[PDB]
RNA sequence: AUGGUUUGGCACCUCGAUGUCGGCUCGUCGCAUCCUGGGGCUGGAGCAGGUCCCAAGGGUUGGGCUGUUCGCCCAUUAAAGCGGCACGCGAGCUGGGUUUAGAACGUCGUGAGACAGUUCGGUCUCUAUCCGCCGCGCGCGUCAGAAGCUUGAGGAAACCUGUCCCUAGUACGAGAGGACCGGGACGGACGAACCUCUGGUAUACCAGUUGUCCCACCAGGGGCACGGCUGGAUAGCCACGUUCGGACAGGAUAACCGCUGAAAGCAUCUAAGCGGGAAACCUCUUCCAAGACCAGGCUUCUCACCCUCUAGGAGGGAUAAGGCCCCCCGCAGACCACGGGAUUGAUAGACCAGACCUGGAAGCCUAGUAAUAGGUGCAGGGAACUGGCACUAACCGGCCGAAAACUUAC
């Protein structure tokens, strides 16, 4: 049902259409994801599927994480990520120890993939929320580029909670939806999808079908 | 890439060689016009004997400009100097010709006159 | 170490020509009217390539009228019936920058012997 | 600006409550027959034996 | 190798040029330098850069090294000595130590000195 | 009758100081709604209107003129809303007039001067203590201690829409003209994200070039002159660049439309019942989120050696799981925090290989008296890009960090 994927960005290209036309697209390596644990509502509150992938020096991971894992029976993940089903028939499909792989897409299903943003480090508002540049001629007075005015005056006598002004953007979870897939690999795990997804190459993107058109 | 306040080439036989961009039609503070965009222009210089004099009044049809112009493979295509094409209600050109080439968005603009008798589409 | 190379193989075309920066070719752009397909004719400049696994990229541009004109396309296009490089050439760089100002008998296409 | 009246003796020293410094861990090297203190910092200088501790 | 990020060490690209240039000479001058471990990191680019190019001794080199140094007695010596010397070892000529902090102004220092092991 | 918004009255607060109009930036709220949404009636054939009711989710021009607010004008859009917010906002900016000191014009005055008449120029200070707010951290508690994963109370974000085709020139209309509901596609503004394309920037890349100084001479190079001036571009960052989004659906409703229905043999949308009914509410979408003190739930690891005091409790040690510091650093970053790695290793830096950019190094040789051209050759040189390389640097490691209990059922 509400399948789900980890996977890195590893670059991004583009692909030449049978359609004729030209398409960017993002290498999204989904390496084989591992089911580690499962969430049955009777026992634990709700449904879903733990999740783990990756390759870790068994000096690198904690003793509790690989003495789970063990207990789990798969070989240890870089990292670990669970995601939700919304009935217990995909459920039933699921098994603690199993393997997931690329091959559960298939072609012309819409994706959503979401991850850490870039790191952007503390941004001025005019970068932030996109303000405007006042007159940097006609006589301002090192305020070429601030905010200005900042709410009412003695009413309501405060600043608003909620006004968007500076702060440290970037760097935090973000989804894009509704994105065209255009090629699932299966014999090395690649997944090639239209558009610019957000993060970073060597990042990290988790994948599932897409929420909007299907 | 036509805004306000742009001087344009006329590509067309009417006798107009200077226009002022004075908007970019159908948009709410719409704020850009490439080619294939109907916007209104005015006449800044033209022929003597022309068909239109200055000072006049008309809608244009943007077809060349120096901003690169994207198509289905990717395509960038950058010209010399923005040129328009003078119009009505209509949407039938005031002129009877062009000069220089043209871009085949038109087609798809349904404007079937201006690229039919053009003296060569790209 | 671009790890689609083996995804860019399952659709890279063969027989690829060598084109240049500074190269004069022609395109033909397969167009659709009224369900119909034809062929057209047209000359460029390739100006800039971009190899890139499958994402080899470049551009084509011509000059007429005193104006210049371009087209932008796959190295493994489907949309070029044929990239026919009409003279192998050379420029100061493989990529011509300068050529959106040059202006009369400033921006040509130089021709290697 | 400026302050609207004194700040509190217990305000200004909670203020002052988190500045302060810190003590590390020492390191001892065994070489050329001597045991000398240096930050693991500098650990394989002090055993190859050319760290400048008095 | 990877570019200085914050505020550039010296302010100015001339400035570190030069002060780069003159470091280098006075390193392979003496064999042994002590100064602040941040330029000393910054520096060992620039070293490593002149012993590469002492590798292979011929006159484009040492042209290259003159107009990198601008010191004819410290490029004959390095082309002379230095350069042979560490044909066999690949990489990594220098090493970086640190040292206390100086103590005008607590500054952390490091003695840098080319590898005399080999 | 309502509101407190315009012109007003009172002088209760402020003359040991409450800075005034516009513009800029930023907004926030109400709804007497401008469009978008849903209805009733028409003097509603249709389209297109008029009017009143519900509805504040979102959006709501740019220019010329004047200091202008306003207003007219031009030309767009669905619209170019009315207001409250110290006629919002100078410890955020402007000083254009109002509002000092000069001068002048007209006018009043014999006069000095004056004129809510006009005309020209005329210093706008503050390093944020507290509240507030935008972010990021420290400490502690969550009842043995730790690493992870979460559920989710509970907040936040978004919510706009035009044009064209099909139904169909059909219903309607004499004709002219031209439907409703419903789909599909492409648009504008806005937002999120990203560097593949196109571009911007490019101060360790390269090259050309003027002057000069220097390197013994030249040949060659370097210093300086805003990088000396220029032309190119690596990566990274970014927008004009490209991808995506606003939903669908559901529940209970507004106005409104109803069915069966007596009070009142009828009638009656209603007082019993049952239904439909909108960008409005709650969910649906995304983000934050167990400091949610009601501190939640699920895994995995260390779970028993002491002493002592005067045995009541308490004081002095043992440690492992793990944490910290330390080192090398990152597309993470103000410091902090976060992420990666620390020999049994690719974190960084050199190295090699490559790509990339520059576009033909120097030297020698040849032709020309030369300035030069060609060969040596796809030359040389080469930051941030791709793979591997222990060659250098990151360790014979120190330090923090193990269960009072009471009651009940089984
Ligand atoms: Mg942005
Ligand atoms: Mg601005
Ligand atoms: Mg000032
Ligand atoms: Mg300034
Ligand atoms: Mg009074
Ligand atoms: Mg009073
Ligand atoms: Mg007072
Ligand atoms: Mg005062
Ligand atoms: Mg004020
Ligand atoms: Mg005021
Ligand atoms: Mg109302
Ligand atoms: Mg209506
Ligand atoms: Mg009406
Ligand atoms: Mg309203
Ligand atoms: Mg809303
Ligand atoms: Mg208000
Ligand atoms: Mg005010
Ligand atoms: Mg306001
Ligand atoms: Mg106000
Ligand atoms: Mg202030
Ligand atoms: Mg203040
Ligand atoms: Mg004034
Ligand atoms: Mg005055
Ligand atoms: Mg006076
Ligand atoms: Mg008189
Ligand atoms: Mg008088
Ligand atoms: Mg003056
Ligand atoms: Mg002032
Ligand atoms: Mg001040
Ligand atoms: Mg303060
Ligand atoms: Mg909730
Ligand atoms: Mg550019
Ligand atoms: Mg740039
Ligand atoms: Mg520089
Ligand atoms: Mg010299
Ligand atoms: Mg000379
Ligand atoms: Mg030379
Ligand atoms: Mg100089
Ligand atoms: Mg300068
Ligand atoms: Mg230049
Ligand atoms: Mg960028
Ligand atoms: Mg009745
Ligand atoms: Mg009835
Ligand atoms: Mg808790
Ligand atoms: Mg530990
Ligand atoms: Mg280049
Ligand atoms: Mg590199
Ligand atoms: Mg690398
Ligand atoms: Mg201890
Ligand atoms: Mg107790």
């Amino acid at each position: 049902a509400r399948k789900g994927i980890l996977g890195t960005k590893l670059g991004m290209t583009q692909v030449f259409d049978e359609n004729n036309k030209v398409v960017p697209v993002t290498v999204v390596k989904a390496g084989p994801n591992v089911v580690t644990r499962i969430r049955t509502t009777e026992r634990d509150g709700y449904s879903a599927v733990q999740l783990a992938y990756g390759e870790i020096s068994p000096r690198k991971v904690i003793k509790p994480v690989a003495g789970q894992f063990a207990a789990a029976g798969v070989n240890p993940r870089r990292h670990v990520a669970e995601l939700r089903l919304d009935d217990e028939a995909a459920v039933a499909e699921y098994e603690v120890g199993q393997e997931l792989t690329a091959e559960i897409f298939s072609d012309g299903a819409y994706v959503d993939v979401t991850g850490t943003s870039k790191g952007k480090g503390f941004a001025g508002t005019m970068k932030r929320h996109g303000f405007r540049g006042q007159g940097a001629a006609h006589g301002a007075q090192a305020v070429h580029r601030r905010p200005g005015s900042i709410g009412g005056c003695a009413t309501p006598g405060r600043v608003f909670k909620g006004t968007r002004m500076s702060g440290r953007m970037g760097n935090d979870r973000v989804t894009t939806q509704n994105l065209k897939v255009h090629k699932v690999d299966a014999e090395n795990g690649v997944l090639l999808i239209k558009g610019a997804i957000p993060g970073r190459n060597g990042g990290l993107v988790v994948v599932r079908s897409a929420i909007k058109r299907g | 890439m036509i805004q306000q306040e742009s001087r344009l080439k006329v590509a067309d036989n009417t006798g107009a060689k200077e226009i002022l961009c004075i908007r970019v039609l159908g948009g709410s503070s719409r704020r850009y016009a490439g080619i294939g965009d109907v916007i209104v222009a005015t006449v800044k210089d033209a022929i003597p004997g022309g068909n239109v004099k200055r000072g006049d009044v008309v809608k244009a049809v943007v077809v060349r400009t120096v901003k690169e112009r994207r198509r289905a493979d990717g395509s960038y295509i950058k010209f010399d100097e923005n040129a328009a094409v003078i119009i009505k209600n209509d949407n039938d050109p005031r002129g009877t010709r062009i000069f220089g080439p043209v871009g085949r968005e038109l087609r798809e603009k349904k404007f079937m006159k201006i690229v039919s008798l053009a003296p060569e589409v790209l | 170490m671009n790890t689609l190379d083996f995804v860019d193989q399952a659709s890279l075309r063969d027989d690829i020509p060598t084109f240049s920066p500074g190269d004069t070719v022609n395109v033909h752009v397969k167009v659709i009217e009224g369900s119909k397909e034809r062929i057209q004719v047209f000359k460029g400049v390739v100006i800039r390539r971009q190899g890139g696994g499958i994402s080899e990229t470049f551009t084509v541009r011509k000059e007429s009228y005193g104006v210049g004109v371009e087209r932008t396309f796959p190295v493994h296009s489907p949309n070029i019936d044929h990239i026919d490089v009409l003279t192998r050439g050379d420029v100061r760089r493989a990529k011509l920058y300068y050529l959106r100002e040059l202006r009369g008998k400033k921006a040509k296409i130089k021709e290697k012997r | 600006a400026v302050p609207k009246r004194r700040m509190s003796r217990a305000n200004t020293r909670s203020r002052r409550a988190q500045w302060k410094a810190e003590a590390p861990g020492l390191v001892t090297v065994s070489v050329a027959g001597q045991q000398r203190k240096v930050p693991r910092r500098l650990l394989k200088a002090a055993r190859l034996g050319l760290v400048d501790l008095d | 190798p990877k570019p200085t990020k914050g505020p550039r060490l010296g302010g100015s690209s001339s400035h570190q040029s030069a002060l780069l240039a003159n470091l280098a000479t006075s390193l392979f001058e003496h064999g042994r330098i002590k100064t602040t471990e941040p330029k000393a990191r910054a520096l060992r680019p620039y070293a490593e850069k002149l012993i590469t190019h002492a590798k292979k001794g011929a006159l484009h080199n040492r042209r290259e090294v003159m107009k990198k140094i601008r010191d004819k007695d410290v490029v004959h010596t390095l082309f002379a000595e230095i350069g042979p010397f560490y044909a066999d070892r690949n990489g990594g000529y220098t090493r970086i130590i640190k040292v206390e902090n100086r103590k005008g102004d607590n500054a952390p220092m490091a003695v840098i000195e080319l590898v005399r092991e080999k």
